[PDB]
């Protein structure tokens, strides 16, 4: 009950401006700075900089002093951030953060993933997986579910709408012909297989794909 | 982050292993390896090495107590 | 600027054991007026947002446990842990707030060195609907190794080549501590029902012999 929001992954192409708003919960937004910081895919953490959320002056890091603005409302208790004419390397994760007075930050938003890049928004298909009783019986099986062709960023998956968690391991998507690849990995004692229904779930939120698909015994 | 990487084995007295990765410049990288053995011995104490691989790999033993 | 050096940049270690990351500063961050290190410690887990451990250098915020300790002064900080644990399977970064611009440490990776293990894999041959549209993925899966190099090909058998083997990893496991990764073997339908067996080989630590898992064009 005590949180900041941030808005859904954007796909831009270079050129383009983007605009992701962050907005503050169960606290009063008056008494607090905000900050931001960002993380381009598989690196560390830059700090962008800040806004006095009781007089709007916003305070860049010179690697984002340029294209980059902080804005506000306070009224909706919302921060924004602006990044004008896109590039590749503005492909990232960024985030806004509470500071405090004893000079850490408190609460952290989910990231606003942006991915910058020309490929078009594609569906996956999806494909099941299917052990095929031609030469091994094991006492588990591995059902698994694959997401094939689709673009940009994210794929979710799930295996009986979130019921199964505990031996599941989905792969990170995996770009090729500006396309990706996912896929998904499920073991169940054999004891509930045939028996118990095995379902997986795929949403890919870009191409308003929902999808369910049930994996139905060779 | 890594412009060279120094693998290290944590080797301590009781043979329990660790190990350790380190980035950056050959030069910077071999330093931080050596003071990282230090800010450890100053608890596990004193160490030797053996460098292996052009000094790209490193084992670093200490003595215990 | 106040530039960060952490290290180690990766460190790998076993259960109950204790871990210490160390940080260090350009210059001083100890605050004249206030008599306090604006130094803090975040962690950070596969998907997530960073969350803080330690500001202050040393104090320990609510809720994170008490195995988690951070000292020092000046320019020299540490962050130990006396039991890792999977759970402590993450990035951790410190960060420091003295005077602007706030920077960060390049970070330490932790990583759990847990007993080998041998993969399980499987083997899955392409699918109706897809087989209906014109490629014919097919697939393994090697889930549950603990060293986590592994290497891969495809062999429909006299044939051990690769094109569009694309293969994927996933961050050290959670709960076990192991690691896994999904081969998927991009052809086409019309060349797929024109070759072989089928075959997947799987080179770990664990075996001189690979494990080999290859599959039915006898119920497919």
């Amino acid at each position: 009950q005590i949180q900041l929001v941030q808005s859904g992954p954007e796909l831009k192409k270079p050129g383009e401006t983007v605009k992701i708003s962050c907005k503050a919960s169960g606290y009063t937004f008056t008494d607090f700075s905000m900050h931001w910081v960002n993380q381009a895919p598989g690196k560390g953490l830059n700090w962008m900089g800040w806004v006095n959320t009781e007089t709007g002056e916003p305070t860049y890091a010179d690697d984002f002093k340029g294209r980059f603005a902080f804005s506000l409302e306070t009224s909706a208790s919302t921060a924004y951030l602006q990044i004008n004419s896109l590039k590749n390397e503005d492909t990232a994760t960024y985030f806004c953060a509470r500071f405090l007075l004893r000079q850490y930050f408190d609460v952290w938003g989910a990231g606003t993933t942006v991915t910058v890049s020309s490929a078009k928004t594609t569906p996956p298909s999806v494909y099941p997986l299917a052990p095929g009783s031609a030469a091994q019986t094991n006492s588990m099986v591995t059902l698994g579910c694959l997401v094939k062709g689709y673009f940009p960023e994210p794929v979710t998956v799930t295996w009986n709408s979130g019921s199964l968690s505990s031996g599941v391991h989905t792969f990170p998507a995996v770009l090729q012909s500006d396309l990706y690849t996912l896929s998904s990995s499920v073991t169940v004692p054999s004891s509930t297989w045939p028996s118990e229904t095995v379902t997986c779930n795929v949403a890919h939120p870009a191409s308003s794909t929902k999808v369910d698909k049930k994996i139905v015994p060779r | 982050k890594e412009e060279v990487t120094i693998k290290v084995n944590l080797i301590f007295a009781d043979g329990k292993i660790q190990t350790a990765e380190f980035k950056g410049t050959f030069e910077e990288a071999t330093a931080e390896a050596y003071r990282y053995a230090d800010l450890l011995a100053k608890v596990n104490g004193e160490y030797t090495w053996d460098l292996e691989d052009g000094g790209n790999h490193m084992n670093i033993k200490f003595a215990g107590k | 600027d106040i530039v960060m050096s952490q290290s180690p940049s990766s460190l790998a270690v076993s259960a109950g054991e204790k871990v210490t990351m160390s940080c260090k500063s350009s210059q001083s961050l100890l605050n004249s007026r206030t008599r306090k290190n604006y130094l803090a410690w975040y962690q950070q887990k596969p998907g997530q947002s960073p969350k803080v451990l330690i500001y202050w250098a040393s104090t320990r915020e609510s809720g994170v446990p008490d195995r988690f300790t951070g000292r020092g002064s000046g320019t020299d900080f540490t962050l130990t842990i006396s039991s890792v644990q999977a759970e402590d399977q993450a990035v951790y970064y410190c960060k420091q707030a003295y005077i602007p611009p706030l920077t960060f440490g390049a970070g330490t990776k932790l990583e759990l060195k847990r007993a080998d293990a041998a993969p399980t894999v499987s083997i899955f041959p392409p699918s109706s609907e897809q087989l209906t549209s014109g490629g014919a993925s097919v697939v393994c899966f090697l889930n549950n190794f603990y060293p986590k190099d592994i290497n891969v090909k495809w062999k429909i058998d006299g044939s051990e080549r690769q094109n569009g083997v694309l293969n994927s990893w996933t961050d050290q496991d959670s709960k076990d501590s192991t690691y896994s990764m999904s081969s998927t073997l991009t052809l086409t339908k019309d060349e797929y029902e024109r070759h072989n067996s089928y075959t997947c080989e799987a080179t770990h630590k664990t075996s001189t012999s690979p494990i080999v898992k290859s599959f039915n064009r006898n119920e497919c």
